[PDB]
Formats: structure tokens, C-alpha cells, sequence
């Protein structure tokens, strides 16, 4: 290995010289207690170190190592229900081993190394392998965690073992070459995992909220954006995405966020249940942590060994879903790094590939055929805390020219305490189109055109909210006040939604259907009366209005015959008074 | 360990800064002391280490030093703070030496002044509920306790008797959660950083009033001392907190004066030594370093300690967005923000509910541990506020003679809202007292409009007169 | 009426640290007591030993007006013993390193350095 | 509506003066730093 | 309320002056155990 | 040094009816004042320099005119200090570097008057500072950090001018003296922010630390209104602090005469909105009340001549009666218009005139003007039923 | 300039109303122009001649073709003939100076090449300290006759 000497201190960087040889980016040890780094500049015999934690103490002439590879990660077995730093060490085990805070210069494996795992074997002596074909599977919390070829790897199977009880370090496999697969293996987080082919999306990811599976879907291997102010909800709208999606397994990603947050996730996940299948919700999370006081060189770290991870749940079959709490928070990082670098601020002080880096990481999203002939996609949602909420920003328009749905988040809104607080205005979703056969298979015949006349009713809406500025709602005409009557029913029955209650939690897509059904039944029988002479003020009193504003608390085994008591009353109020 | 190595060498005194040559002994962030030749020794940190020499930050001014007589020894390798339980009642300037007139404290241990970040595994959900005393707070942004809550302040707003007037009251209500009334005092750590004559000396004689020096610590540095002792106050503070809440149980109260002149120091520190700024010329590193300051609170699993945190801070020409009350409102658990409209109209405290947050409140309210009908009545007060400040602008555009019923309603409802529910002038309401008084006003509007509370509620509580509320 | 408790706090402090300071005083009087001791000549080496192997490459010591044989009798470790007059607080007054720049101090008035960690100890001995 | 254009130009001059002020400490921290470097041979 | 600083100031002079005549009987074992920690 | 700092809870008087009354600052606080070119911050401040109850008075022209200092060197030697009674320049410390004076010396202009002022606080005077501006010392700052290299914060200014400044503001207050006796020290600070804008660096820093604000607005200026002072945005925080003193020595129900005076003056202010869109007529009469009865506050109250033989100079007591005869005229003209009289009537009253005139009256004959005033109006409205 | 024109010719003090009774000596004038154009040079050339002021007057012309730097001498040799005249030959000296916006750009460039720390809109921060050391050379002195006078004429950018 190379050995130098630490030659300057300053905050987390550190200047070592004598290490010539040593390649960029990959893991250095620091120090007498082997503090990890990472190698950032080479300028003739020096090299520039970062530092992934604190390092007050330290002194001139320690030495400094060089491990010889990236940042990498531990892929396999004993993943599922835990949480892990920014590099992925098991935050349990530091606390067994020091105590409720932490210390630097812990090192722990990141998977259990004792456990004992259920091993079949799948292969056979003699076979082929390549990079990604299943060797064996063993069981997990009922799922069934496939055991892959490292995608670097390709052979002969000379042996194999028995099926039985073993831990993840023993090679189960030998090839002809002498090379032993054991149960898990390493992958640099820098590098995307390979596929076979990018699929186009399909099929609709059910995010179990009104407005966003309605007005601005999303599809099974697309990528959102979830950018506002602090206090408009996004913590709370991911939080409910991770709950109630309909994805195999969730992957959430602090990066630099509130720990009280963190903290709320780990207490109450044991004690929610899967959707999908009735377990307990942790058994289908991996929660990477890493709270805001934690070394600001591991945000960085944190976001892509989450999506690493995520690469690999969804090379072994399954459809993952991953949150990133907050990409600003990356984006400070990647600040402060350059700040220490000395390097031109490209605008705003930021470096100037901070939008080649948000492209790298939000293009590995997306529906693929795995290199096992396997199918299974990976869907990334992003949250962006602009500074003032100003949305000219760097970070927002970056990632606005990546993204495939955007979920802008008002303030108004928020300060008014209307959830889920989602700007219609600047809202906008490009899988729209795409989702469509699907609907009509699974949801109603003509689900489209009710979205699409919703649309047009709130375009009207905001239209005419000018004219309402300008002089008043007393000054508009009859249909025009209708319209924003239909409007203000809309946004207040419809698009809010709230996520503490029991029951309006989560709501099916039929749910939102049959409200749409409704709410257009009423504006058409009320524009046949205005038509008629009736006024606008007997209109706004009629008793379906309050069934209308009460259908979103229904619970779901009883609104299919709700919906039908609606419809007739509907039909009915209109009938008879006229 | 025993033994004093001194430096000379000195080649470079330029604002706070100073430049000692060799010394490669001198460990990153190390403490040491600065003697000139007439004897006065003065305090500073190393902040960065190389071959060629070693930069130190001077605490105090740097009057009268020179190259020629000045040396430079090490103290410790670490920053540290001596604790004891014996500090309850003392009063000790920024860099922690007493100041009250009696002999210096003796230490139970040494903590490092840094700290060390809480694990998250570690850590607890904050339950318990604290009632204040004002309405404002406690029915619409509840204070649980474990919490930080920044005051968002002006220039001349009055964010210290707000202060002061929520330690002298807070308290649990066990009987409400039916945990036994053990009644124990939160204890109080105040930290001023450049806090004038004028509030100090109100805050000391509201304590000595309200007799809560006691179990007080103080850490005063007041406008007129050295502007670099700043980077320290709050990191003793929150050690001293820390000692106390996780090693004897107690439940503290941390006030901080002024973070922005916390940020003055920062950014001074950081344009002297020639670092790119982030903003407005503030370091890039300000998130972080202020987040190492504002995570120290919290509560831990398998202990009855609880540090509760109240940044007061003002914003510069009332503007949320400028850098610091932004990067604090990332960081903390909400923010309670004063507005100067209402203070212009004699109303106290001028809390302005709209933008005012609290984060951690439905941790803390509900059926087992408040009343049951908290929240939606918060809701609907929140909705029907917001209702009358837009018919506010409504008649601000057209005459107000066009005005339907139901606006006239609401309009007179946002008025007896500023004029009830947030003006009380040094008075503590129980929280009963308070939903009561929510409950008055919401009975200005017909069942139709209370939307966001549930019928049994609204059977329960709906019709009380406001009239009727005092004699 | 918390006045009463507040000044028996008061007098309750007042009183550990006058018995503490007076400790101190005793203290500063046995170690002024050191130099005619038989241990004392013992002491002057280790002190300088301490301060030689802290301190690599240095040049010199400084040592009492006296210019101590003692000390005088470890001339053939390194180059130049000086003495310094001024210099009045018994131990190892400096040891100047080969450059100009550094000094070191293992003397007696280490007592400052070390009573600040060992008063807990002894206040927890007395009481 | 001139309300609104006063606004207008007070904000743009604002903004204006904060771009200039950071191009001015970008191109004093660049000259800084070359200049050490140029010493340092 | 006279009467309670006159009986708390005599009562303080008098807890005082007990540690004092306390603290006074185990003062040589404190000056023998500084003494044998600050000598190498 | 000082052995203790004491909390102030007496007034420093200034002679101006707004700064005196709505506005207060006591002794040992601080008050700032900042206004755009020509709004008339020199003149104030000669003006407090002038009828100031102040033992000294040390006058600090950091940065500015030379105009100044000969106007005041020309005219202090002929008028009377009012306390005792000699010639005004025996009370007065003048410290002078004028615009065209070496930049580097205002700071010393600064540091050397405070410390004078410091010196006199500690022989047992009370000691009035005013410091011509401070935006001269800041670009002074400014300056020199530029000869040396320095990184800039904000428009230039070096990151510590924050800490300067509470250095300088924070050497004022009432102390007891290490000789025993009781002094204290009164700094009045002006303030010239660049195109009259309060966001500026300096303006911003000095708020953080003074008790009182006094803003000068330029369009109030343009209209020949003096002094100018804006009350919306104005603030004072010594305000509850000087009650007692207020109704031992004023009266005692002024503290209520005076609340009652602002609250009209926020009436009017909110109304002034609606007015100036739809035109005096289209109101109710009581708003119309309310508007006149404004104009008559900020025409014969607020405002105040500082060239004129009387007016430039103003008791508590002269304030008092002025406010007094200003709501008596209001609580009658409410209940005339109940009963039925019209507004413009009411208007063309004669006793209007009385009022208007009062503030020229000299202290001597003012209470009896003041009586037969009181009588006037009292019987006034009574003939008008 | 007609403004700073018709001021010149139609200047007086009118001695009988102060009671001095002393004889109205005509004021000497003193024009200094920076950067003017030549529609307006020969304006004022014609309107001097015409009055028969011509012979009271020194000219400072700085013609828009004349280098930039220069424009930092012309008032400062224009207010030193001022004062010379004024202070030792008890003249009562009318200075004009056509437009400090020129002065203000000239001194903008030369200090943006000199990489000075800006002001407000890149102006130097020594501005004020610039041209107090220009406009406070006017005024009176005590135990002399003589006085300096000055109405500089400016244009503010966008009104
Ligand atoms: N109370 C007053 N009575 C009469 N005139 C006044 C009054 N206050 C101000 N003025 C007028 O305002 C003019 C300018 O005021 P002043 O010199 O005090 O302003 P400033 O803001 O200090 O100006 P500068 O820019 O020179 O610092 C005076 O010449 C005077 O005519
Ligand atoms: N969908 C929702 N339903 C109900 N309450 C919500 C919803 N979204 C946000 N809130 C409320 O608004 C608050 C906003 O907090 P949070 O979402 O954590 O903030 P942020 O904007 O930083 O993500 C929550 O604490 C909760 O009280
Ligand atoms: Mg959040
Ligand atoms: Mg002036």
C-alpha cells in the first residue's frame, strides 16, 4: 500500500504527501485511528484527503494509508429491516458497542457476519455463469433473496454446496478459475450496475394520494420532484409515499435532515403493516440515516449507496422505490467540498458539475430487463429545499430538465393548513399519456376524459380568478359563479387530503373515480338549471353538497353503495325541484 | 502532560488572526494562551496546522501584542468544559469563568466543548405536552417537550418578555395525561452573545423576580466584550446542558440571546482568513456549523432528562429570507414568528399564527394527553383566519358596501380573533382556558362554515358566548 | 424568601474555597521546600530527563543560579548548560531547542497546570 | 400600476448590486490566491 | 419577614463555620496527597 | 470603569414636542437617527445641542460640513445655557473634522469624543453626546480595509463593523461613578443611508443596539413639514420605564391623554387609505372628525419651527396643554355631530384659530391663554347646541 | 445651460436693501466644462460674448474628444484660480462646472482600473471623500473681501 504523513490540518481536509501512486478517489485511513477518507486533487507528491469525520486532535506526521479501492458497499443478505450510516455501518451495533452517541473511528460490517442463513442451491457442477444469473435463493421475512453472480464474473461451476445452514462468509460456489462466490460481494457506489435493456414505463407507481395518482401520475420507473418551501409537507408526503406505495421494497434516504425525523420513522414503522402483503412495514425498508450534525462529507456517500442498494434490489427482481429526503442538502455538501478545494464557484458557489451529478444519479431510475432475463425497475423521488423557496435556483432548475413529474409545493397553501398543499399551477406530469391503456384496463372505460374534464374546469377556474381579483366574486355572472363554486367544491372535496386521518389516508384509485363521477354529474345538472332561470343561491344549498364533501371520509368496503346512493341523490335533487 | 512547552516565532498579528511559526506540537483545534511582554495573557484556538506554521484565533482583542516578546503554550490537545451540579446559581461570562465574585467551580469531570452527535437509534419521540400560557402557542403550535422552537424576531420587536414570560410559566399537566404529579421546575441555561445592558438587565431582574436564579446557569457575554469569545457560549451552554439532563435527569430550558451575532462572529472568522462565502458574504459552512448547535437537543430513550431549546433570533429588515433565519428554519422543529403590524396595534404578544410552525405538535396533542378536539379546532381557527385576511384585501380592493353577510362574519371574526385570542397582556392561561376562548369565537359563525371539526364536537362545545367568558 | 437559602449557599461556597485556597497555600509552601531535600538533587534530573526525551534535538538547558553540578553531570547527553538568575522557580527553567524558537518547562509551578484537575479529588477528600 | 414599476426597478437594482458584489470577491479571492501562488514560484 | 434573614444570616454563619472546623481536621492527608501527585 | 450600571428612569429632554413625547429617550439610553439628504438631521441634532437639560454637551462632526461648526461657532457665544444661565459655547466640546479633512481621522473624531464624554460622566455631570454621522466613520472603515486586502461583507464594509459599532453605542448609561456620585451619558447617533434606504449595512447594525428610532422620511421634508419625523415607523423603548417620572412631574393622567393622542393618529393613518382613492366626502362623518381632527394633531402639535423666537423651544407642560385642548375639541365635536351639527360648520369654528396658534405662545403667557382657550371651547359648541 | 446662462448675466446683490451702500463690483466667473459637446461650447461661447462678460472670464474647457483621465484636473485647477483670485485679489469668483456626471464616469473608470473596493453602483467608496475635496473650497473667510460661489450643473441618470 502507499504510506504518507499528514503535512496540513484544516477542518475536515487534510494534505498528505508521499503518496505517489495513489488514485483518485479512492479510500484512504487517517490518522492513528484509521478515520476514513477519500482522495479528491493529486498535485505532484501530495495528495488532497477528505475527511468522512471529525477531525479535532489530530497532528502533524500521523500517517496516512491507502486502502486501494472507491467506496463501496456490501450487497446481500441482512439488509432488510435495518439502518445504516452514511457508508453504510449498522447504527445498532455502534450503539451496543459505544454507548447513545457517536464515536469516530468505529469500523462494524455491514452485514451480520454471524447469522445463519438457509441456503438451496439453484446450479449445478459444469454450469455456465455470467454477471447476474441466479446461483441460489434463501428465505428473508418472507421474501426471497436471490443470490447473484457479481456482474464482473463469468465461468465454470466446479462445486457446489449441499443445502443447509451457513453465514454469508462462506463461498457456497468455486468456478474452474479458482474464484469463490460467497453469499454477498462489493460494488463502488460511483458506478451504475449494468443492465440488459431500458424498457419504456408501463405501468402506473400508486402513491395512494388523490392529486398525485390523478392530476400528475407517475409511472413504475419515473422519476418526481418534490421541491418548496420549509413547512409546505414534504417530509410528511414522503413519510406517506413510503407507507402506503404499492412498491416491494422501500429504500429511504436521509440525506442531511432533521434526526427527530428519523427518530419518528424508526419508532413507528414496527408497528404498521405492509399493504401488499400483511407483514409488519419495516420488514421491506432499508433506511439510510444521516442526520444534519453528522460529517457533511457523507451526504454524498448517503445518496448513492441508497441508490446502490436499490440497483441491487431491483436487479434481484423486485420493483424498489427510493426517496431522497432532501437533494439541497447534497448540494451542500458538494459545496462546502468545493469551498474547501479552492475551486471557481460556477454559480451561486456551486461547483460547476453539480447538474452533471444530479443527471448521473437520476438517469439510474428506470424499467429494465436484468442481466438475469428477470424483470424490475427503480423509482426515484426527490425532495428540493430551495433557499428562500425561490424556485430560479440552481438545484430546482437543474433538476427540473430532468425530472418526468413535478410537484411544486405552495406556501399559500401551506400556511393555510390545506393539504397535501400542491401548486396546480405549476404542476406538471409527462406520464400521462403513456398510463393510459392502463387505466382503461384496470380503473374505468373512460377514466380519461373525467381527468381530462377536471383539468379543464380548474383551467377555467384559474382563468377566471383575474376577473375575480379585479372586481369581485359579486360581479360575475351566473355560469361564471358557477364555475367557481365547482372550483372552490374541487380543491376542498377533491384535491385535499389528510394523512393523520384514519380513514382518507389512503384512497384506491376507484375511490377518486367514482368523487370525479360525482362532482360532474352535480356542475352538469347545475349549468342544465342556471340554463333553466334557477338561482345560483338555491344551487349552493342543495343537501348532496354536504354528501359530496363527506364521500372523501367514506371508508372503502362501504363506498361502492355510497357512490350509488350519491349518484341518486344527484339525479334526484335536480328531478324534482325542477 | 505536567510540562509547559512555550512557542515563540511569532511572525504575523493581523485582525484575529496570528501566524506562529515551527510548532507541528500544536494538535488541530487545540487551546492555548498568548503572553506578551507586560505579562497579560490572553486565550485562543488553532484552527488550522501545517509544516510552515499554525493559525491561531485570539479570543480577547489584540492590543499591544508584537513579534518580538510574545509567546504562545499549549493548554490541552481538546476544547473543554469543567462540569459540575454544583454550577446551578453561578454566573460565568463567554469563555466560562465566573464572573459572579465567587471561587472558581471544581469539576465532577471534563466534556469536550464540541460535543458528540446523538444517535438516532438512540434517541426518543417527544410526547410530553407543555402549556406556556399562551394561547397562541399552545392551542395553535404546541410546545412538547425535547424540542427547539426559535423565536423569529425584529428590531424592535419585544422577543425577550416573550421569552421571559414562557420559562416563568411553563409547565406539564400530568393530571391531563394522568403520568403523577412530579412536579419538577425546569431548570434554566441562558447564553447571551452581545446581548446590550438594557435586556440583560431585564432578564436578570425578571429571574431574580420570579426567584428562578436558583437553578439558573448563566452565560453572559455582553455587547462590549471580544467578538471572537462568541464561537464558544453557545457550545458551554449546551455541554452544560447536556451534563445535566443525561447524567441526573433534570429537565432544562436553553435560551439563546442572539444567533445573529453568532453569525456576525462567523462570518468575520470566516472572511478573515480568506475562504469563499456562501451568501451575503456568510460562510458556506454555516448549516453545519449551525446544526451542530441545534441537533444538541432532544430526549433519549431510557432517560427522564429532556433539554428544550428556544434560539431567539431577529431578521434584518424583517426579511425570512435572508441566510440565517432561512438556514434555521432547515434546521429546527418550526418557528414561532413575530409580526410587527400587530405590534404596531399595541397587541401583546404579537405572534403571528400564519407563518408560525411547530413541527413536533401532534406528537403532543390529541385524546390521552390534551383534550380531544385540539387539533381540528386549530384547524378550523387556522382556515377561518386565513378567510378573513383575504376578505381584508377583498374590501381593501372594492367597497366594502358589496360585502355578503358571510364575509361581514368573517371579517369581524379575524378582528375578535387579534383582539381576544392573542392579546393578553402578562396573563397565564390554562389550556382549558384557552379552547374555551377558541371555542367563544368559532360560535361567531354558523355550523355550515365549521367544516374541519367533527359533529360530536360541534354538539359538545359549539354556542358560548364570548361575553360570557369574564364577569 | 429565598434570600436565606441563597446566602447559605453563598457562605457554604465561600467557605470550601477558603479552605481549598488554603490548601494551595500549603502546598506552594511544601514544594518551596524542596531544594535542601535529599530527593531534591533526584528530582532536577528526572525533571530535566522529562523535559529531554519531551523535547527531541534540543540544544539547551537553563538551570538554577547555582549552575547545579547536578544537573551539570548530564553534560555529556547534550551540548550547553547556562544558568539563569532570573530564573528563580526551582526545577528545569528552559530548555531552548535547536532552534531558537521553542522552549520547554518541566519546573515546579506545574502545580498551576495540575491543581486544576486534582481539586475535585481533594475537595471530595476532605469532605 | 406605477406602484408596481417602482417595485419593479427597486428589485432589480437589488439584485443587480448582490451579483456585482459577488463577482468583485471572486475575482479579489482568484487574484489572492494567483498571487501566492506567483511568490511561491 | 425581618425575622427570617435574621434567623437565615446567623444560620449560614453558623454552616460555615462547621465545614470550616470540618474541613480543618483532614487538611495534612489533603496537603500529603497534592504533594505526592504534582512530584514525579 | 464604573462600580455599577443603574437602570435609567429619568427622561433626557430635548425641547422637540414629537422626540419629548411620542418618542422618549431617557437618560443613559441611546437613540439613532437616520434620514435621507436634507430631511434635517443637522438641525435636530443642533437643535438638542441647544435646549438640551444636559450638564455638558459634547458635539462630534464626524465626516461633514465646515458650515456647520462656524455656524456654531458664530452663534453659541450669544445665546444662554438654560441652566445656569451663561453663554451656551462655556457648556459645549466641539469636535471637527470636516468632509475635506484627512479620511483617516474620523475614527479618532469618534473614539476622542466618547472618551471625553466618559471623563465628564465620571465628575457626576450628565453628558450629552451626538455624533454627527457614523456612515463617515464606516466608509472611513471601508477605506482602510481596502489599503489592506481585506475580503468585504456587505457593500464594502469590512464583516466587523457590527462589533465597532456596538463598541461606541455601548459606552452610554447611568452609572455610579468610582468615586460614588451619579453620572450618565446620553449618545445621539445620525445616520445617512445611501438614497434614504433603511436596509442598508449600517442603518441595520445600529438598530440592533439603540433604544430609540428616530426616522426621518425625505417626503414629509418636501412638503416644508419639520421636523419631519415619520411616527408610523418610528419606535421608542423607554416608553413604559418613564411613567412614574411622567405623572410626578407632568401631570398625572398624561401617560392617558398621550395614548389617546397616538391612537387618533392611528386612525387617521389607516383611514388616510381609503380617503385618498374616494375623497373626503364619501365617509361617514365621524371619519371625517377623525381626518380633521389629524390634520390639526400634525399641523399644531407635531410640527415645530426651529427658526422661530418661540417655537423652537417646548416644555412638557406647553405639550401637555396643547394636547389637552386638542381632545376636549374632539369629545365635543363627536357629540355635536350626534346631535345633529354639520361637519363644515364645525370647521369654520373660530376656536380652530386659538388652537392653531397656541404653540407660538410664549411659556409665560402660555396657561392663561391656555384657560381662556379651554373656556372657548367648552362654550363653543354649547352656543352651537 | 440657459438656466446657468441666464444666471450669470443677470447676477447682482443689491447693496441698497443690506445698507452697505457699497458699489456693486461686477462677479467674476469662472467656467469649467468636462466633457462638453461643441452645440453647447459654442452656446456659451456666444452667450459670454454677448453679454460682454468675456473679459471677466477664465475657461476650463475639457472638449468631449479630450482624453478621460483629464477630466480628473479640470476643476481642481478651475477652483484653484478661484481661490487664488478671491483670497488674494478680493474678487467675488462665480464657479460653474457644465456636468459632474462626466467627472463621476471618469473617476468610475480610472478607479475600476485601479480595482478598488466599489460602492453602491460601482463607483469607488471613496467618492464622497472625492468630491467633498471639490465642493468644499467654496465659502467665506473672516478679514477678507473676496468669496468663491458655485452652482455645479449635473444631470441625474434617468431623472
Ligand atoms: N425643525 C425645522 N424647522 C425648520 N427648518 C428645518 C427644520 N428641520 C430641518 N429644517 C430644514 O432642513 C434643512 C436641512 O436640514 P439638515 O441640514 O438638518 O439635514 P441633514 O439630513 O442633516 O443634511 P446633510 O445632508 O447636510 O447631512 C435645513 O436647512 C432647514 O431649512
Ligand atoms: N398531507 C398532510 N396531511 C396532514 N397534515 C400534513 C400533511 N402534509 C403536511 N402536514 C402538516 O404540515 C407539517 C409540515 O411538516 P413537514 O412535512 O415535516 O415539513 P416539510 O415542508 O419540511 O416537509 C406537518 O408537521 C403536518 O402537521
Ligand atoms: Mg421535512
Ligand atoms: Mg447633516
Amino acid at each position: 500500500m502507499i504510506q504518507g504523513v499528514i503535512q496540513k490540518i484544516a477542518g475536515p481536509a487534510v494534505i498528505a504527501k508521499g503518496m505517489l501512486g495513489a488514485r483518485m478517489y479512492d479510500i484512504c485511513k487517517v490518522g492513528e485511528e484509521g478515520l476514513v477518507g477519500e482522495i479528491i486533487r493529486l498535485d505532484g507528491d501530495t495528495a488532497f484527503v477528505q475527511v468522512y469525520e471529525d477531525t479535532s486532535g489530530l497532528k502533524v506526521g500521523e500517517p496516512v494509508v491507502s486502502t486501494g479501492l472507491p467506496l463501496a458497499v456490501e450487497l446481500g443478505p441482512g439488509m432488510l429491516n435495518g439502518i445504516y450510516d452514511g457508508i453504510q455501518r449498522p447504527l445498532e451495533r455502534i450503539r451496543e458497542k459505544t454507548g447513545i452517541y457517536i464515536t469516530r473511528g468505529v469500523v462494524v460490517h455491514a452485514l451480520d457476519r454471524e447469522k445463519k442463513w438457509a441456503w438451496t442451491p439453484m446450479v449445478k457442477p459444469g454450469d455456465e455463469v455470467r454477471g447476474g444469473m441466479v446461483l441460489g435463493t434463501v428465505p428473508e421475512f418472507g421474501f426471497t433473496h436471490k443470490i447473484l453472480v457479481p456482474p464482473d464474473v463469468r465461468g465454470r461451476v466446479k462445486e457446489v454446496k449441499p443445502a443447509g445452514e451457513y453465514t454469508v462468509e462462506e463461498p457456497v460456489v468455486v468456478l474452474e478459475d479458482g474464484t469463490e462466490l460467497k453469499m454477498y460481494h462489493t460494488w463502488p457506489v460511483r458506478r451504475a450496475r449494468p443492465v440488459q435493456r431500458k424498457l419504456d414505463p408501463n405501468t402506473p407507481f400508486l402513491t395512494g394520494m388523490r392529486i398525485l395518482d390523478v392530476l400528475f401520475p407517475v409511472a413504475m420507473g419515473g422519476t418526481a420532484a418534490i421541491p418548496g418551501p420549509f413547512g409546505a409537507g414534504k417530509s410528511v408526503t414522503q413519510q406517506s409515499l413510503a407507507k402506503w406505495s404499492n412498491a416491494d421494497v422501500v429504500v429511504y434516504v436521509g440525506c442531511g435532515e432533521r434526526g427527530n425525523e428519523m427518530t419518528d420513522v424508526l419508532v413507528e414503522f414496527p408497528e404498521l403493516t405492509d399493504p401488499k402483503t400483511g407483514g409488519p412495514l419495516m420488514h421491506r425498508t432499508v433506511l439510510i440515516a444521516n442526520t444534519s450534525n453528522m460529517p457533511v462529507a457523507a451526504r454524498e456517500a448517503s445518496i448513492y449507496v441508497g441508490v446502490t442498494i436499490a440497483e441491487y434490489f431491483r436487479d434481484q427482481g423486485f420493483s424498489v422505490a427510493l426517496m431522497a429526503d432532501s437533494t439541497s442538502r447534497w448540494a451542500e455538501a458538494l459545496r462546502e467540498i468545493s469551498s474547501r478545494l479552492e475551486e471557481m464557484p460556477a454559480e451561486e458557489g456551486y461547483p460547476p458539475y453539480l447538474a452533471a451529478r444530479l443527471a448521473a444519479f437520476y438517469e439510474r431510475a428506470g424499467k429494465v430487463i436484468t442481466l438475469g432475463g428477470e424483470e424490475g425497475a427503480v423509482t426515484i423521488v426527490g425532495a428540493v429545499s430551495p433557499p428562500g423557496g425561490d424556485m430560479s435556483e440552481p438545484v430546482t432548475q437543474s433538476t427540473l430538465r430532468i425530472v418526468g413529474a413535478f410537484w411544486r409545493l405552495d406556501a399559500s397553501l401551506a400556511f393555510r393548513r390545506h393539504f397535501p398543499a400542491i401548486n396546480w399551477n405549476g404542476s406538471y406530469s409527462l406520464f400521462t399519456s403513456a398510463l393510459d391503456p392502463w387505466y382503461r384496463e384496470n380503473v374505468a372505460e373512460d377514466y380519461p376524459e373525467l381527468r381530462d374534464a377536471i383539468s379543464e374546469l380548474l383551467q377555467r377556474e384559474a382563468g377566471l380568478q383575474e376577473i375575480v381579483q379585479l372586481v369581485g366574486p359579486d360581479a360575475l355572472q351566473d355560469a361564471e359563479r358557477l364555475v367557481i363554486e365547482v372550483g372552490r367544491i374541487i380543491r376542498e372535496d377533491f384535491l385535499q387530503q389528510n394523512a393523520y386521518h384514519e380513514v382518507d389516508a389512503y384512497c384506491s384509485m376507484k375511490k377518486a373515480y367514482g368523487i370525479m363521477k360525482m362532482i360532474l354529474a352535480f356542475y352538469k345538472e347545475a349549468e342544465a338549471a342556471i340554463k333553466r332561470g334557477v338561482s345560483i343561491d338555491e344551487i349552493l344549498q342543495l343537501p348532496v353538497l354536504e354528501r359530496i364533501g363527506r364521500a372523501r371520509y367514506v371508508s372503502e368496503e362501504e363506498f361502492p353503495a355510497y357512490f350509488e346512493e350519491a349518484m341518486k341523490e344527484i339525479q334526484g335533487a335536480f328531478k324534482a325541484l325542477a | 502532560d505536567l510540562l509547559k512547552k512555550e512557542y515563540t516565532g511569532i511572525t504575523y498579528i493581523s485582525g484575529p488572526l496570528l501566524f506562529v511559526e515551527n510548532a507541528k506540537d500544536l494538535a488541530y483545534g487545540a487551546i492555548v494562551d498568548i503572553k506578551d511582554g507586560t505579562g497579560r495573557v490572553r486565550g485562543g484556538q488553532v484552527i488550522e496546522v501545517s509544516e510552515e506554521y499554525a493559525v491561531i484565533q485570539v479570543f480577547e482583542e489584540t492590543t499591544g501584542l508584537d513579534l518580538a516578546t510574545t509567546s504562545v503554550s499549549l493548554v490541552e490537545d481538546v476544547a473543554r468544559l469543567g462540569v459540575s451540579k454544583e454550577m446551578l446559581g453561578r454566573r460565568f461570562n463567554g469563555i466560562g469563568k465566573p464572573i459572579d465574585g465567587l471561587p472558581p467551580i471544581t469539576p465532577e469531570k471534563r466534556l469536550p466543548i464540541t460535543g458528540l452527535p446523538l444517535n438516532p437509534v438512540a434517541r426518543r419521540k417527544p410526547e410530553q405536552f407543555i402549556q406556556t400560557g399562551i394561547s397562541t402557542i399552545d392551542v395553535m403550535n404546541t410546545l412538547v417537550r425535547g424540542q427547539k422552537l426559535p423565536i423569529f424576531s425584529g428590531s424592535g420587536l419585544p422577543a425577550n418578555e416573550i421569552a421571559a414570560q414562557i420559562a416563568r410559566q411553563a409547565t406539564v399537566r400530568p393530571d391531563l395525561s394522568g403520568e403523577g404529579e412530579k412536579e419538577e421546575p425546569f431548570a434554566v441555561v441562558f447564553a447571551a452573545m452581545g446581548i446590550t445592558q438594557r435586556e440583560l438587565s431585564y432578564f436578570i431582574q425578571e429571574f431574580e423576580r420570579t426567584g428562578a436564579l436558583s437553578r439558573s446557569v448563566l452565560f453572559l457575554n455582553k455587547a462590549d466584550d471580544p467578538t471572537i469569545e462568541r464561537i464558544l457560549t453557545p457550545r458551554m451552554a449546551l455541554t452544560v446542558a447536556e451534563y445535566l439532563a443525561f447524567e441526573h435527569d433534570y429537565h432544562v430550558l436553553v435560551i439563546l440571546t442572539d444567533m445573529t451575532n453568532y453569525c456576525e462572529a462567523l462570518r468575520e472568522i470566516g472572511a478573515a482568513r480568506e475562504e469563499i462565502p456562501g451568501r451575503r458574504g456568510y460562510p458556506g459552512y454555516m448549516y453545519t456549523d449551525l446544526a451542530t448547535i441545534y441537533e444538541r437537543a432532544g430526549v433519549v430513550e431510557g432517560k427522564k432528562g429532556s433539554v428544550t431549546q428556544i434560539p431567539i433570533l431577529s431578521m434584518p429588515d424583517d426579511d425570512r429570507t435572508h441566510p440565517i433565519p432561512d438556514l434555521t428554519g432547515y434546521i429546527t422543529e418550526g418557528q414561532i414568528q413575530l409580526s410587527r403590524e400587530l405590534h404596531r396595534k399595541g397587541i401583546y404578544p404579537p405572534i403571528d399564527p400564519l407563518p408560525s410552525l411547530s413541527r413536533l405538535m401532534n406528537n403532543g396533542v390529541g385524546k390521552g394527553k390534551t383534550r380531544e378536539d385540539h387539533k381540528q379546532v386549530s384547524d378550523q381557527l387556522y382556515s377561518a383566519y386565513a378567510n378573513g385576511v383575504d376578505i381584508r384585501k377583498l374590501v381593501a380592493i372594492i367597497g366594502e358596501d358589496a360585502l355578503t353577510e358571510n364575509d361581514r362574519r368573517y371579517l369581524q371574526f379575524a378582528d375578535a380573533f387579534e383582539r381576544f385570542f392573542i392579546n393578553q397582556g402578562q396573563q397565564n392561561r390554562s389550556i382549558e382556558e384557552s379552547l374555551q376562548i377558541a371555542w367563544a369565537l368559532l360560535s361567531m359563525l354558523p355550523q355550515g362554515e365549521l367544516k374541519r371539526i367533527s359533529k360530536d364536537h360541534i354538539g359538545k362545545y359549539y354556542g358560548q358566548k364570548l361575553e360570557e367568558i369574564w364577569g | 424568601e429565598s434570600a436565606g437559602e441563597l446566602l447559605v449557599a453563598t457562605a457554604r461556597t465561600q467557605a470550601r474555597g477558603e479552605v481549598l485556597e488554603e490548601v494551595r497555600r500549603r502546598v506552594r509552601e511544601a514544594l518551596e521546600a524542596l531544594p535542601q531535600k535529599p530527593e531534591w538533587p533526584e528530582v532536577v534530573r528526572k525533571l530535566a530527563l522529562e523535559a529531554l526525551e519531551a523535547l527531541p534535538g534540543a540544544k539547551a538547558l537553563v538551570a538554577n543560579p547555582e549552575d547545579l553540578p547536578h544537573l551539570e553531570a548530564l553534560a555529556r547527553e547534550r551540548g550547553v548548560e547556562l544558568q539563569a538568575e532570573p530564573a528563580l522557580r526551582l526545577g528545569v527553567r528552559a530548555v531552548g531547542a535547536e532552534g531558537k524558537t521553542q522552549v520547554e518547562n518541566s519546573l515546579l509551578a506545574r502545580l498551576d497546570r495540575a491543581w486544576d484537575a486534582l481539586s475535585s479529588k481533594v475537595a471530595q477528600a476532605l469532605w | 400600476i406605477p406602484g408596481i414599476r417602482a417595485q419593479i426597478r427597486f428589485i432589480q437594482q437589488v439584485l443587480e448590486q448582490r451579483e456585482r458584489e459577488d463577482t468583485f470577491r471572486l475575482k479579489r479571492i482568484k487574484g489572492k490566491i494567483e498571487a501566492r501562488e506567483a511568490e511561491e514560484e | 419577614t425581618e425575622a427570617l434573614l435574621a434567623r437565615y444570616r446567623e444560620r449560614a454563619e453558623a454552616e460555615a463555620k462547621a465545614v470550616r472546623e470540618k474541613a480543618m481536621a483532614r487538611l495534612d492527608e489533603a496537603v500529603a496527597l497534592v504533594l505526592k501527585e504534582v512530584l514525579p
